[PDB]
RNA sequence: CUCGAUGUCGGCUCGUCGCAUCCUGGGGCUGGAGCAGGUCCCAAGGGUUGGGCUGUUCGCCCAUUAAAGCGGCACGCGAGCUGGGUUUAGAACGUCGUGAGACAGUUCGGUCUCUAUCCGCCGCGCGCGUCAGAAACUUGAGGAAACCUGUCCCUAGUACGAGAGGACCGGGACGGACGAACCUCUGGUGCACCAGUUGUCCCGCCAGGGGCACCGCUGGAUAGCCACGUUCGGUCAGGAUAACCGCUGAAAGCAUCUAAGCGGGAAACCUUCUCCAAGAUCAGGUUUCUCACCCACUUGGUGGGAUAAGGCCCCCCGCAGAACACGGGUUCAAUAGGUCAGACCUGGAAGCUCAGUAAUGGGUGUAGGGAACUGGUGCUAACCGGCCGAAAACUU
RNA sequence: AAAUUCCUUGUCGGGUAAGUUCCGACCUGCACGAAUGGCGUAACGACUUCUCAACUGUCUCAACCAUAGACUCGGCGAAA
RNA sequence: CAGGUGGUCAGGUAGAGCAUACCAAGGCGUACGAGAUAACUAUGGUUAAGGAACUCGGCAAAAUGCCCCCGUAACUUCGGG
């Protein structure tokens, strides 16, 4: 996971879901699966 | 026998003498036993020939005053120390040694010292 | 010492010589040296026997190669076979530390 | 359970093994003397087992001793220690009058070895926490051996709890694990220890069978 | 005589055997000799191996006793009437009794006595 | 170091009052004369007669 | 704030805390083939060496190393130390000033005070409490300590790779540093041991000693203490977890580790272990022992007194100890001492004898001396003792 | 590159394992220089600075011993 | 009051010495004591292996120590060293 605190989408799959507090996003790709805070 | 030690290079390359540089083994390791690796300075060689001073070198004790014990129940005091220089691949870089060894050198296993030894133990 | 005693008594070793400091003897000790057994003929002088029984020891000091050697073994110790006793002696000492001459020439003590 | 017993420490000597090694060895009379007095996991909530151990006359020993040595039917001990056993009580393991012995331990069982040590005196903190005290020479004016310092100044206004400070060291229950006992000498009462067992010799010791196996 | 821990009497150890042989002669001169306990404690068991040679009685004792009392004629005593008088027991030759604290130091005084 | 402040007479007193003195003695031990109570402790000189008084 | 004084730097000693983690632990991504490597997440339990140059932190370097953290606490720590540096007085240079003097210019020299009252902390006690008075064993709330890590061998030259190279995961061996305990071995020491020995004096003289000269000095040296010594430890294992991973699964006919649910998950947390511990005033428990016990009152309660069981004080002690405590012992005794036989230490007594010109050497003779260690033995000291100690007010 | 240099651990060599110190040479000498002496100078120096062998508890790493204290007991009995 | 205070005489034995060690004449035990293996402090002692690694710096201690006999560098102002 890249951790930086202000998430967005990268690509055209990202779906920026809530998981138990941190607010990570999945591209199903793990190229970043990147997460918020 | 450890860092700022003086003890006779006991080989045919012309070194009398040299100052453990380090006591390679552990961090923070103290004492070389007899048969373990130390790193030395060359104090005292001969001019012209196999080493020169000052080399960063690492060596093999055979010989400490202290007694080690052996896991029998016996020790071995020797009169004065004495490490044969060596190379890093299981080789004396010198041919011969003079006077005894400490059998405690047939397990760290440079079995060349052992060999070419005048008198192992 | 009397159970102690006995906790060492099963635990001794029978008819070795009599030895002090002084006398030169002759220890065959069992050495695996390479082979399935070997024994070391570390001939020398009994410098010191510290006594006590089964813990007693004496400390045979040979000179190999221009370097001596101070062996020291224990007695009734199993890598002990054979303590042939070559010379005897009646010394003065009872612990030879003095033995370092290694010019040789007061580096033998006069026979008895 | 974990088969333990008592036992006095008589002294330290060297076997030789089976190998020809040498075996600097603790020699401890564990022998056939310790009897004991059930304690029920459910009248005091223990499973543990009491163990006596000695020989003293009746003389010796004041009116409550001896009437637990009666209730519980045997000839009163110098000692009387007890030895925890289990989640369990099991009625069958020990009974209130029982005889135990140093055989239980089979030569090579590995024993954990309790007792007090022998006291170090009021041992400053050299003796005690082992301090690389102050210099010796370069102009140390009177701190050889000294602690040195006790904290910072103005937030810790105070010395913490626990400062290795001196004190009288000794004497405490230590317990020197994995002892492996070379011999035992069921035919005069020893148990050989290959170890260094804590206490004064002549002086209790509870032999408990390791934990760590 | 085991050692003592601890300082030694009088002052250093030669002064503590120096008191030792001083107190044993004045103690085989009148039999009954009073000293403060410690030096009583540490008289008695040196004492009575002095009597133990006395009760020997040959040149070689008169020899290792003259070696802690230079005396010669305290030592005659010893080795003529103490010595023998004590023909029977073997060992408790000395015995030490209480007396009061010497008053300006409250030294527990103690007088150490030939049993009889 | 000095003492940064005086003492409370509490406290003064309170450890002035921890400094006491002991005791033994042995009631009804008949010496020469009438019964002496000497201290346990020298009760053998005192029968003997090594003690003054 | 402090000027009727808050002692300044560096080092040492001792710490301690934080996480912004150098290593060790778990992970995600990788432009990550394998080795690795680079970056991000969690993780503080341990660990984080030795030197050369510098007053130096700062650094640079040498040899390592698993790694050789970055900080806080009066740039922690001078009633704990050093005083090398700073900013006293002397002196010299260079420079400034006519000059006295001056320079965060330099270079030599240059006093580090206190007997600890209160808190703190480290140890030890006394008094009471704990609803009768003890005694033995203990439960364990709550604590503390402790927590490190490398190499090598098989796996397997396997996988991964054109090949040099080269695994993960698992099983075993050998260590380093740290700590604890013990004294069998090695080794250190040894002021009541043994012998040798130089000066001098003495014991009337010789012989044999002894006093003093660092214990005269030198060779040893048991006990004790100890490390350089030996042995042991670090863990395995369970629970909940972090990061992360995952199953079931919607809202929001799907997709999702999440909303309900469940699972994995680490040196970090509680456990497990070692140690303290019921002053744990919530003052515990199992058991054993003693229980009229006489006076006076205001019958009683209430005081007193007497003791029980018990403990103490005295005394003989201790490898237990500053005092105190603790442990052992007290005549039915082996507790100290002595005495005997030992283990050991020393090293070959004295006398007598014989050889020798004599110095000195052989015999009597493992002698003789002797301290602690062991076991005997009722000879000496533990002494025909003093103290302090119970009786519950009662309820569903 | 000095008792003299700030930059400064100037640069190069000797010495070291590693040398901000030392030695020799170089020479932009911030700011050397001739009786406020210039460069030397054998012997001398409780002067300052460095290197080397003997040696050692200084140190790695401390341990044990004796006395003077501490501690206990009796006596007098302070101070800031 | 552990300091300071002029000069005189000054023996023995070993020693070069009036130093030093032990002693004569002569003095004195000179003024809080008894203990007691605590830490720690001071004064001394000794130490395995190693030998400056300590440090600001070999500070401190250590070693060298004396008699005789050989031998003795650079440099020198020709004395030396
Ligand atoms: C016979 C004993 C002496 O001990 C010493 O020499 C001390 C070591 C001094 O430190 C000397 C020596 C020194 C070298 O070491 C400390 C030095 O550094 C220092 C400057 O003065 C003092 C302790 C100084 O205090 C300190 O003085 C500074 C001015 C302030 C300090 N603090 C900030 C408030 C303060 O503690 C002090 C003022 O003398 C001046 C004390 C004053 C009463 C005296 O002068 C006394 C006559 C002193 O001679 C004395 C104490 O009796």
């Amino acid at each position: 996971v890249k951790v930086n605190p202000s998430v967005k989408p990268i690509c055209d799959k990202c779906r920026l879901i809530r998981r138990h507090g941190r607010v990570m996003v999945i591209c199903s790709d793990p190229r970043h699966k990147q997460r918020q805070g | 026998i450890q860092q700022e030690s003086r003890l006779k290079v006991a080989d045919n390359t012309g070194a009398k003498e040299i100052l453990c540089i380090r006591v390679l083994g552990g961090s923070s390791r103290r004492y070389a036993g007899i048969g373990d690796v130390i790193v030395a300075t060359v104090k005292d060689a001969i001019p012209g020939g196999n080493v020169k001073r000052g080399d960063v070198v690492k060596a093999v004790v055979v010989r400490t005053v202290k007694e080690r014990r052996r896991p029998d129940g016996s020790y071995i005091k020797f009169d004065e120390n004495a490490a044969v220089i060596i190379k890093p691949d299981n080789d004396p870089r010198g041919t011969r040694i003079f006077g005894p060894v400490g059998r405690e050198l047939r397990e760290k296993r440079f079995m060349k010292i052992i060999s070419l030894a005048p008198e192992v133990l | 010492m009397n159970r102690l005693d006995f906790v060492d008594k099963p635990s001794l070793r029978d008819d070795i010589p009599a030895f002090n400091p002084g006398d030169t003897i002759n220890v065959h000790v069992k050495v695996i040296e390479g082979a399935k057994e070997r024994l070391q003929v570390f001939k020398g002088v009994v410098i010191r026997r510290q006594g006590g029984g089964i813990r007693e020891t004496f400390t045979v000091r040979k000179e190999s190669y221009g370097v001596g050697v101070e062996r020291t073994f224990p007695v009734h110790s199993p890598n002990i076979d054979h303590i042939e006793v070559v010379t005897r002696g009646d010394v003065r000492r009872a612990k030879l530390y003095y033995l370092r001459e290694l010019r040789g020439k007061k580096a033998k003590i006069k026979e008895k | 359970a974990r088969k333990g017993i008592l036992g006095t420490k008589l002294g330290m000597t060297q076997v030789f093994d089976e190998s020809n090694r040498v075996v600097p060895v603790t020699v401890v009379k564990a022998g056939p003397n310790v009897v004991t007095r059930i304690r029920t996991p459910e009248r005091d909530g223990y499973s543990a087992v009491q163990l006596a151990y000695g020989e003293i006359s009746p003389r010796k020993v004041n009116k409550p001793l001896t009437g637990q040595y009666t209730a519980a039917g045997v000839n009163p001990r110098r000692y009387l220690a007890e030895l925890r056993l289990d989640d369990s009580d099991a009625a069958t393991e020990y009974q209130v009058g029982q005889e135990l012995t140093a055989e239980i331990f089979a030569d090579g069982s590995y024993v954990d070895v309790t007792g007090t040590s022998k006291g170090k005196g009021f041992a400053g903190t050299m003796k005690r926490h082992g301090f690389r005290g102050q210099g010796a020479s370069h102009g140390a004016q009177a701190v050889h051996r000294r602690p040195g310092s006790i904290g910072g100044c103005a937030t810790p206004a105070r010395v913490f709890k626990g400062t290795r400070m001196a004190g009288r060291m000794g004497n405490d229950r230590v317990t020197v694990l994995n002892l492996l006992v070379h011999k035992v000498d069921a035919e005069n009462g020893v148990l050989l220890i290959k170890g260094a067992v804590p206490g004064r010799t002549g002086g209790l010791v509870m032999v408990r069978s390791a934990i760590k196996r | 005589p085991k050692p003592t821990k601890g300082p030694r009497l009088g002052g250093s150890s030669s002064h503590q055997k120096a008191i030792l042989a001083n107190l044993a002669t004045s103690l085989f001169e009148h039999g009954r000799i009073t000293t403060t306990e410690p030096k009583a404690r540490a008289l008695r068991p040196y004492a009575e191996k002095l009597i133990t040679h006395a009760k020997k009685g040959a040149l070689h004792n008169r020899r290792e006793v003259l070696k802690k009392l230079r005396d010669k004629d305290v030592v005659h005593t010893l080795f003529a009437e103490i010595g023998p008088f004590f023909a029977d027991r073997d060992g408790g030759y000395t015995r030490i009794i209480k007396i009061e604290a010497r008053k300006g130091d409250n030294a527990p005084m103690a007088v150490i006595e030939l049993v009889r | 170091a000095v003492p940064k402040r005086r003492k409370s007479r509490s406290n003064t007193r309170s450890r002035r009052s921890q400094w006491k003195a002991a005791k033994t003695e042995l009631v009804g031990v008949t010496v020469a004369g009438h019964a002496h109570k000497v201290p346990r402790r020298l009760l053998k000189a005192a029968r003997l007669g090594l003690i003054d008084f």
